[PDB]
RNA sequence: GGGUAGCGGAGAAAUUCCAAUCGAACUUGGAGAUAGCUGGUUCUCUCCGAAAUAGCUUUAGGGCUAGCCUCGAGGUAAAGAGUCAUGGAGGUAGAGCACUGUUUGGACUAGGGUACCGAAUUCAGAUAAACUCCGAAUGCCAUGUACUUAUACUCGGGAGUCAGACUGCGAGUGAUAAGAUCCGUAGUCGAAAGGGAAACAGCCCAGACCACCAGUUAAGGUCCCCAAAUAUAUGUUAAGUGGAAAAGGAUGUGGGGUUGCUUAGACAACCAGGAUGUUGGCUUAGAAGCAGCCACCAUUGAAAGAGUGCGUAAUAGCUCACUGGUCGAGUGACCCCGCGCCGAAAAUGUACCGGGGCUAAACAUAUUACCGAAACUGUGGAUGAACCU
RNA sequence: AUAGGCCCAGGCGACUGUUUAGCAAAAACACAGGUCUCUGCAAAACCGUAAGGUGACGUAUAGGGGCUGACGCCUGCCCGGU
RNA sequence: UCCUAAGGUAGCGAAAUUCCUUGUCGGGUAAGUUCCGACCCGCACGAAAGGCGCAACGAUCUGGGCACUGUCUCAACGAGAGACUCGGUGAAAUUAUAGUACCUGUGAAGAUGCAGGUUACCCGCGACAGGACGGAAAGACCCCGUGGAGCUUUACUGCAACC
RNA sequence: UGGGGCGGUCGCCUCCUAAAGAGUAACGGAGGCGCCCAAAGGUUCCCUCAGAAUGGAUGGAAAUCAUUCGCAGAGUGUAAAGGCACAAGGGAGCUUGACUGCGAGACUGACAAGUCGAGCAGGGACGAAAGUCGGGCUUAGUGAUCCGGUGGUUCCGCAUGGAAGGGCCAUCGCUCAACGGAUAAAAGCUACCCCGGGGAUAACAGGCUUAUCUCCCCCAAGAGUCCACAUCGACGGGGAGGUUUGGCACCUCGAUGUCGGCUCGUCGCAUCCUGGGGCUGUAGUCGGUCCCAAGGGUUGGGCUGUUCGCCCAUUAAAGCGGCACG
RNA sequence: CUGGUAGUUAUGGCGAGAAGGUCACACCCGUUCCCAUCCCGAACACGGUAGUUAAGCUUCUCUGCGCCAAUGGUAGUUGGGGGCUUCCCCCUGCGAGAGUAGGUCGCUGCCGGG
């Protein structure tokens, strides 16, 4: 799973997910792509089994892109322990999409099954997605 | 279970003290700093710690030096 | 990949150093690696540290000047040893039993593997209860005469919890056991051999059944899992075998098995390895390269009969036979095989070895069939083996043999000579 | 009948007994001990009117100084407030890769033994509270001769307060939970009645000196309970949606666009045809369009496929694509939008519009009247301050 | 009318006895027995500021204190620390 | 072979002592988390805080059996004393004023009293206890107070006593 | 102090939170300090770094040499931020201003304290001169009062002269670190406990939330003798409920009785039996799954205080939950 | 025409190519003294012009790098109002960053010579 090798500070804010997407917003490297409509975290988790579900289906022939990486990590606390004394421990990694970002490509593969493996991969996400094309 | 942070200094007020076009007595303090953000100009004089005063009565302005500075001078 | 050590101790038994080897084998499989290995040999384990009171101490110092965090022993540990261990050495302490249940935990690919999985964990974890809670039971608030507090205690409240919790999977297990045989009810139905694998762990189940798919089965897409690592097949599959003869069984695979495994997993498998149970022709692939052959063998048995698999014919075969050097395979001595699941003989032969053992009431029979009536011509090739056939004016002569059901099925299609 | 007396006596030992009282008897005195703790504190009207914060504290439910209220008295280069014009300090929102971390895909392997690199160059594309080549809106400081408006400041007498609550916006902790906790900013309650939210301190409108069987409006409303539109014009919904809840599923319904075919006859139906080499080859006991693999032709003809689905173990038999005819007005394929449907389960009794009830008395756009408060106005009274005569 | 239910096996305490008036009758206290230790008589110990007393009108086979608790078999190693 | 003053001897051992634990095997029972006999893996038995046994004794604690029975399956009848009606005498705890319904909701988050509906002629007698967060006792549990008291010691400072 | 205790912390400096002036909290996210330097201070004069490539070397990837490129990619005693190449960085010559008395005027600020300062006088260092110098590129490296010790003094000195003693200036003695320091001097048990208060603050029950828990679904890799969807369904995703383990601390401490059993029940349906039906890997018997359905029914014993659980024997069946865990 | 000496945000710089010169300015020669090198007359210091425009310096050309820079649109946002509230929409005022049309091989002051 997409892990940072190294970070400067364990520990981080939330955040926000406000706005349209800074950048990333069209297709550049292939010619189709997921485009993701509201705005949600994505976990690590999330972006390995919407890509294993992407590859299968294309029986290993054509290349595909992953535009986002899970840059920033969140902490938990255990079940049983009161507020305050700190603060948790750090569980997994995030990345926060905002709506209008490309998050996967395709391409080398033709119409007909480029749309399907796009469908199979937006079921494995949270966010509401569709699929947009170059030009 | 516990946490070894929790430390913090006291702040020092920095920042500007008079405003562009007010007039000023002499000895008075302009700016306080750290370094140099802005340096001393025409009547003005940086002291131990880097804070401009005035050395004479006058009109504080805050004056655009070469193109990546700042100085402060004081006018009779 | 985390560093950690490997401690065990000789405790009357007859197996030290393969199991020490094994448990490094298992320890490498779940993505940890090992940077020592304290063996001592004390006849009985200490009541209070599972080691010595000395040992701890080497242990402690070499695990310091070599960089490891978690400490792996060789045998399940008492919920006090486990707390005066995890207190001295300052670090964490785990088990063969938690190991091989992190491992588990980890391969399960299916809903019931991970159900069994979790209430074994959970039974597991039941005794340390007390360890657990006794941090906060010697500040449970504490007081008196509440008047108004509750009317139980917090180490009892917590049994409470616990076992409530795992009754209920055991429900679901139950209930999942009885779906089980609903897909078994049309082999239950149909009486139709199967034949069942067991054995060790890398011995060549899998890629004995691989070759019999791919040298029989229609469907030779159809194939099986195939990998050096430690448990790599953790739930059965059953395929259907076509002798070129039209002859009919199924052939099914099984997870293999280590040594002291704990009794908390085999009850979970008692359920898979239903399918043995109740089977025909049982195959104990042995492995012969690997010199401790004969203890994995016998561990292999008593896992059986623990299961609950006897008077069940068994047919041995030693696998691995092209490694040992100036051997004479495919072989055959009582009921023992010497072979190798790699060649287009090794798995002929077995497949003529299970042919005499299962069909041996396929009496011949001369037939005479009508020969306005077909549908039988049909019936009388994919059923039998055709020695012969005639053709008369008033039918066709058929001769061939069929199962004792058919001799009485079609009894008076038969003509004496 | 006697002995042991409270800083004491007895105790086969239980903190056991010493006048219904004993981890230290009863009575009087010091004594109105002390209580940063709880309770209580008695007549009326007029004017003004807070705080629940900072600092320190054996300090945290206490106190002291400052902040916030009230009374009195002073001095003017009138110093307070709002807006306008002008001048400034400061790096947030946004954005960006020019530095530092994180990171994707390619060309790229001087040299280690080709990422396994010690790695570096370059192209393209991302990311940041503790990154910045940049950088607002507001807020803040000051000057003015601007226009308007009433406070500021100093000295002195008297206090109370230092448990705050919710709502909108910007953050932290939490799980981007809590009527949670902790800050900044504005409002209301506290200390605020009145009208609307059914009832409902904090939400919306709005600040009660007294009297009136007078009028105009605000939020919210006008079928009945209940004052005022069963109002006007143009459309949507059929779900009681309106009046609860997602991923996902769907020939519900209305409005636009792009298009094929068609009175030299479109779709749908009805009539007829639907074949020859030939059972194509291989594999099979068996493979004839239809167990499986290989090219998938020519022929009659305007049509018929080396056969679209049934069927026979397999032949047989059924059927379709396509063609001709029969009658003669429209039919087939995508995109966008509005309103709707399913997903939809809980415990005393309908019980997720206040009720009745509604197919508008629901929703969208626009327009006009009215009801509606202690608000504002009208009439008559009582009163405080300032300034005048 | 008045007048023992019995039997098998185990823990604790040897036994009769004493105890929390008014929640606890006991496996707790005591006990005959064991052992250590102090005391030569104006004894040690205890009450009292002292005088005066108990011990005792006793004498070491006597008197005060600590632990164990019939009876049977036993009571192991350590004198560095206090 | 390292350290220590020395490294737990005999006798017992899932125990008034075993967390895991309903340890494991055997007995008793149709079925025995308690009981009895064994094993030793004694968290954390052990020799005058005595170790291991032990006839007699016990309103001691524990397990089993015979006899017996309304303890029970499952309750039925009868006697007396209260209760109940009449004559005599005649209190108490409690109490803001009360013409003192149900449901769903609201509210200081659990309403006889608020909102919307549903029910209900006025006054009593014998019974039952769901509510009046029913009565009694300024919660003992918990926390607080620079409150108190009793007890301990290698806490501070002292006194008696003795050398 | 998200009840108290165990754990952790208590004073000072730097950054983020901090919402573009200043200030701003939490048992919020990261680090340092309780010094060092006799030159690491002053002044005058001079110059410039890291790294890389190239050729020769004992000598290697990296030691010292030459050239080229090189706006800081180095350095600045030490942590971070701000700053500095017209040096605040690096060398050399001379020195001790790391001086005495002060100080218009400002910053910060409740107070006690803390910070900056042109300029005046006395007497100097460096420099030809103009000039610079009251420690260090700036911001931490420190604690009052009382009481004692040491040095000085044109102060007082209980009738007078002295003296003892005190005063004034300079300086020394604190892990008073709980760092605005109660005293020169200080640890525990209470289940034998007592008083004044509190729902300002915990244990039962109610309330908000729904991480966890129960149940229901979406996609579909796979299993199921071929066969995703008879029956299951991984890696992932979305909800309903308020029975579990939790979080908060809103009512109750001038008393809301707290487990299990007994008697008595009533309600929900997510149905255990019985009733009707669709699909089936439904030949028959026996079953599996789903839809409608709450009318009635839903066992007696052994072990344990037990809820639960295991076991013996039955039954058409031996349901799951709410009602202050009725 | 040139040598000094200042101001001005690099539109003023970098890089590239050409022309020129003893009247200046430099390159250059030598080390006696003043002075000098952790060694070195390289630099500094001193004494002169045998030689030179190949360097520095002056003039001319550029858009290759750099620098400066609109208009329009967009993000954001004060005030007011709405929602289906991880957030989103409407009216008025302010208004970036990036990208771009475009500009740039400098502009002024004093003194001495030719
Ligand atoms: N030398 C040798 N190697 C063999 C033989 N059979 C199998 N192997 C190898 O050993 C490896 C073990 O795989 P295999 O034994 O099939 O897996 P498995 O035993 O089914 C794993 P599990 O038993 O847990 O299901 C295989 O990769 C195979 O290449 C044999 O006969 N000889
Ligand atoms: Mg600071
Ligand atoms: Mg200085
Ligand atoms: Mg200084
Ligand atoms: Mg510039
Ligand atoms: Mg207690
Ligand atoms: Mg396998
Ligand atoms: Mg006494
Ligand atoms: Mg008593
Ligand atoms: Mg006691
Ligand atoms: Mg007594
Ligand atoms: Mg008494
Ligand atoms: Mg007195
Ligand atoms: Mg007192
Ligand atoms: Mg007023
Ligand atoms: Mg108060
Ligand atoms: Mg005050
Ligand atoms: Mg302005
Ligand atoms: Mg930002
Ligand atoms: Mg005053
Ligand atoms: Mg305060
Ligand atoms: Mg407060
Ligand atoms: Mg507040
Ligand atoms: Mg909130
Ligand atoms: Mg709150
Ligand atoms: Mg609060
Ligand atoms: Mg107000
Ligand atoms: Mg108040
Ligand atoms: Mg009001
Ligand atoms: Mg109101
Ligand atoms: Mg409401
Ligand atoms: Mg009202
Ligand atoms: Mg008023
Ligand atoms: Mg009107
Ligand atoms: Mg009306
Ligand atoms: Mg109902
Ligand atoms: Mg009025
Ligand atoms: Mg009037
Ligand atoms: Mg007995
Ligand atoms: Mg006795
Ligand atoms: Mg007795
Ligand atoms: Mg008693
Ligand atoms: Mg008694
Ligand atoms: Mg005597
Ligand atoms: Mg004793
Ligand atoms: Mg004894
Ligand atoms: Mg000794
Ligand atoms: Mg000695
Ligand atoms: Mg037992
Ligand atoms: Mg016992
Ligand atoms: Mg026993
Ligand atoms: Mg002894
Ligand atoms: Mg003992
Ligand atoms: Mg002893
Ligand atoms: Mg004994
Ligand atoms: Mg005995
Ligand atoms: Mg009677
Ligand atoms: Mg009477
Ligand atoms: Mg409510
Ligand atoms: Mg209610
Ligand atoms: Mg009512
Ligand atoms: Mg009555
Ligand atoms: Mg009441
Ligand atoms: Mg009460
Ligand atoms: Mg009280
Ligand atoms: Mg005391
Ligand atoms: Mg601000
Ligand atoms: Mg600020
Ligand atoms: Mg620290
Ligand atoms: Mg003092
Ligand atoms: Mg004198
Ligand atoms: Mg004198
Ligand atoms: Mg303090
Ligand atoms: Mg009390
Ligand atoms: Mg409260
Ligand atoms: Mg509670
Ligand atoms: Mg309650
Ligand atoms: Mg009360
Ligand atoms: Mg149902
Ligand atoms: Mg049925
Ligand atoms: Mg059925
Ligand atoms: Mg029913
Ligand atoms: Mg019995
Ligand atoms: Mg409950
Ligand atoms: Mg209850
Ligand atoms: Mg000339
Ligand atoms: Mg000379
Ligand atoms: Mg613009
Ligand atoms: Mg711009």
């Amino acid at each position: 799973m997409l892990v940072p090798k190294r970070v400067k500070y364990r520990r981080e804010f939330r955040g926000n997910m406000r706005g349209r997407a800074k950048g990333g917003t069209e297709v550049a490297f292939g010619e189709y792509g997921l485009q993701a409509v509201e705005a949600s975290w994505i976990t690590n988790r999330q972006i390995e089994a919407a890509r294993i579900a992407m590859t299968r289906y294309m029986k290993r022939g054509g290349k595909v892109w992953i535009k986002i990486f899970p840059h920033k990590s969140y902490t938990s606390k255990p079940i049983g322990v009161r507020m305050g004394k700190g603060k948790g421990a750090p569980e997994g990694w995030v990345s926060p999409v905002k709506r209008g970002k490309i998050m996967f490509e395709i391409a080398g593969v033709p119409e007909d099954v480029a749309r399907e493996a796009l469908r199979l991969a937006a079921h494995k996400l949270p966010v509401k997605t569709k699929i947009v094309k170059r030009e | 279970g516990s946490t070894s942070n929790g430390r913090d200094s006291e702040s020092k007020r920095l920042g500007a003290k008079r405003a562009d076009g007010q007039f000023v007595t002499g000895g008075s303090i302009l700016y306080r700093q750290r370094g140099t953000k802005i340096y001393p100009g025409t009547n003005v004089g940086r002291g131990g710690d880097d804070t401009l005063f005035a050395k004479t009565d006058g009109v504080v302005r805050f004056e655009r030096m070469g193109r990546d500075k700042k100085k402060v001078s004081v006018y009779p | 990949e985390k560093k950690v050590l490997i401690v065990g101790i000789s405790q009357k038994q007859k197996d030290f150093d393969y199991s020490m080897e094994e448990l490094a084998n298992l320890a490498a499989a779940n993505n940890m690696e090992v940077v020592g290995e304290i063996r001592q040999n004390i006849d009985r384990e200490n009541r209070a540290t599972y080691v010595g009171k000395g040992k701890v101490d080497e242990i402690k110092g070499l695990a310091e000047m070599q960089d490891a965090r978690l400490i792996i022993f060789n045998d399940e540990l008492s919920p006090s040893q486990i707390r005066n261990l995890e207190e001295a050495l300052e670090l964490d302490v785990m088990d063969r039993t938690g190991l091989i249940l992190a491992i588990f935990a980890n391969r399960a690919k299916t809903k019931e593997a991970q159900l069994q999985v979790q209430i074994a964990k959970l039974q597991y974890e039941l005794p340390r209860i007390f360890g657990q809670g006794e941090d906060m039971d010697q500040q449970s608030g504490k007081g008196g005469l509440s008047n108004r507090g509750s009317g139980e205690k917090k180490i009892e409240t917590d049994r409470r919890t616990i076992k409530h919790q795992i009754r209920h999977l055991q429900k679901e297990l139950d209930m999942l056991v009885d779906d089980r045989e609903v897909r078994r009810r049309k082999r239950k139905k149909n009486e139709i051999p199967v034949v069942s694998l067991v054995g060790y762990t890398n011995a060549g189940k899998s890629t004995t059944m691989n070759g019999l798919v791919r040298a029989y089965s229609e469907t030779a897409d159809k194939q099986v899992f195939e990998k050096d690592m430690l448990f790599a097949t953790l739930e059965t599959s059953v395929r259907e075998i076509v002798l070129p003869d039209n002859k009919q069984f199924l052939l099914t695979d099984t997870v293999g098995f280590v040594s002291k495994l704990p009794h908390q997993l085999v009850k979970a498998f008692r359920s898979t390895l239903e399918e043995a149970r109740d089977a025909d022709l049982l195959i104990h692939v042995v492995d012969y390269s690997d010199p401790h052959y004969k203890t994995m063998m016998k561990t292999t048995e008593e896992t059986l009969k623990v299961v609950g698999v006897e008077d069940v014919p068994v047919i041995y075969a030693y696998n691995k036979a092209d490694l040992l050097e100036d051997e004479m395979y495919p072989k055959q001595t009582g009921n023992t095989i010497i072979f190798s699941a790699r060649e287009e003989e090794s798995l002929e032969f077995l497949t003529e070895v299970i042919r005499k053992e299962l069909f041996a009431s396929y009496e011949k029979a001369t037939f005479l069939i009508p020969f306005e009536a077909g549908q039988v011509v049909a019936y009388l090739n994919e059923h039998a083996d055709i020695l012969e056939t005639e053709y008369l004016e008033n039918g066709t002569q058929i001769v061939a043999e069929v199962s004792p059901a058919d001799l009485q099925k079609l009894a008076e299609y038969q003509v004496a000579e």
